[PDB]
């Protein structure tokens, strides 16, 4: 064959924080140094879009180039579910190559955000697991972040979301903290930004007593 | 009203 | 075609951590012709090699290929101790013998921390409740996570896959949801947990309302 | 000492 088409989503974070930018990316590999020349067609909701830009070309050192085209989204008209089709042309190509992205479709929902205390038994070691459950929301498109006292907190890892019996999503993160830092009574945030929060944010808070 | 997150805005209603 | 390809797949960690159980190696070979459909089977435990697999019946894919299937029967100890089992497989079509290797993931084997956490207050307003249970500090990550309640399977619940921690371990979360009345009865859910690293591959944390 | 899962025996020391 000849090149591939792979077609990616903006960033969660993006797409929910109007101070951000979000952008439609069409990566094409396998291009070849023979035939370099590659033809990009933008489709919003079948409607051609002429304001994509080329990124500068990259060679991939296995004899390919990387050709990448950037569309520039609206947050509204991604998060209001518009499909954009990337149409690749390239003399390799027996015939063009056309992927589509969206948001998943579903009726958005909610998400319900929970923190949970460490247990009695995590109460006797050197740092202390604080969660936070974030559950029944649509589609998975998520961002979960920890602050304590307006400055982000980074020891944290968050689980892929999961798939719940009702079709909603669920995940939960867990920030590790030092014992003492727990024990002197400091709030740990829990923020979340998604579509179907008022605002995209809401934030919860843990602390002892 | 408007939602902030670490001075950053998120979104406005 | 491009001849056969290989996959060979562990035993599930359940049968492992299991002496009621018997865990099994399994080399899958699909894409074996009609024209050759004589698939030899070589198997090496450490570059031993063992002769007593057996081979599954022959299954027709529908796709004009065959699923030739050897399973191997593990000793529990024998993977536990990190044992490479070796699939060997011989076909026509096949320019040289595909050779593919599974074992337990190498490190040393670190013990489970199980925390059941209750549900949150906020959530107490609601028609069911999560009752969560964390399992952390673990290493492999081959793990079985299974609630109860009054000797009975509850089997409403959701585990996350294990997520690597920044100390080498992992951590996952089990989710078990039920109806508010009965957390509020008083009844006694438990988070089971098996994995190698646990004294007796077992441990049973409980939660009830307080 | 011995582990049981359901009735079902886990393993024993
Ligand atoms: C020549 O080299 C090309 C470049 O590769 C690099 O250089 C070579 C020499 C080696 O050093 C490589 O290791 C190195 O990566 C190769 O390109 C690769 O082609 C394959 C397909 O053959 C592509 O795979 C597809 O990847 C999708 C996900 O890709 C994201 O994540 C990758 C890391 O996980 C990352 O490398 C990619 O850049 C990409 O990153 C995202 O990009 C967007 C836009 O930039 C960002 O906004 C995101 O934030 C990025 N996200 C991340 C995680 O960084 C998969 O979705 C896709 O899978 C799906 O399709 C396949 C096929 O249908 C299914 O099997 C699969 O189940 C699934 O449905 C697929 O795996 C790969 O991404 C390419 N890499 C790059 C860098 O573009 C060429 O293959 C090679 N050619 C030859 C002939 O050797
Ligand atoms: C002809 O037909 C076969 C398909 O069988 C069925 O019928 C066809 C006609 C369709 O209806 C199919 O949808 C249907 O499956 C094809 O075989 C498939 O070949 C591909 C490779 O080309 C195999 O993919 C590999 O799968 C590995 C995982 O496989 C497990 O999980 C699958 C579901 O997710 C399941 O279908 C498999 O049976 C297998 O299940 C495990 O079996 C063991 C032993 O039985 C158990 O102990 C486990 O519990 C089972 N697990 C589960 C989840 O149940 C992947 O590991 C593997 O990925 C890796 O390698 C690739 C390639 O290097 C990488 O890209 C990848 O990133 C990764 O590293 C790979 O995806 C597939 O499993 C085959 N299916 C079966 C049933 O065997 C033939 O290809 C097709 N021929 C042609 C020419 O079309």
């Amino acid at each position: 064959g000849g090149p591939s088409v792979f077609l990616f989503p903006p960033k969660p974070k993006d797409t929910l924080m109007i101070s951000r930018t979000p952008e439609v990316t069409c990566v094409v590999v396998d291009v070849s140094h023979e035939d370099p020349e590659v033809k990009f067609n933008w489709y919003v909701d079948g409607v051609e879009v002429h304001n994509a830009k080329t990124k500068p070309r990259e060679e991939q050192y296995n004899s390919t180039y990387r050709v990448v085209s950037v569309l520039t989204v609206l947050h509204q008209d991604w998060l209001n579910g518009k499909e954009y089709k990337c149409k690749v042309s390239n003399k390799a190509l027996p015939a063009p190559i056309e992927k589509t992205i969206s948001k998943a479709k579903g009726q958005p929902r909610e998400p319900q955000v929970y923190t949970l205390p460490p247990s009695r038994d995590k109460l006797t070691k050197n740092q202390v697991s604080l969660t936070c459950l974030v559950k029944g929301f649509y589609p998975s498109d998520i961002a979960v972040e920890w602050e304590s006292n307006g400055q982000p907190e980074n020891n944290y890892k968050t689980t892929p979301p999961v798939l719940d019996s009702d079709g909603s999503f669920f995940l939960y993160s867990r920030l590790t903290v030092d014992k003492s830092r727990w024990q002197q009574g400091n709030v740990f945030s829990c923020s979340v930004m998604h579509e179907a929060l008022h605002n995209h944010y809401t934030q919860k808070s843990l602390s002892l007593s | 009203d408007c939602a902030w997150h670490l001075g950053e805005l998120v979104w406005c209603t």
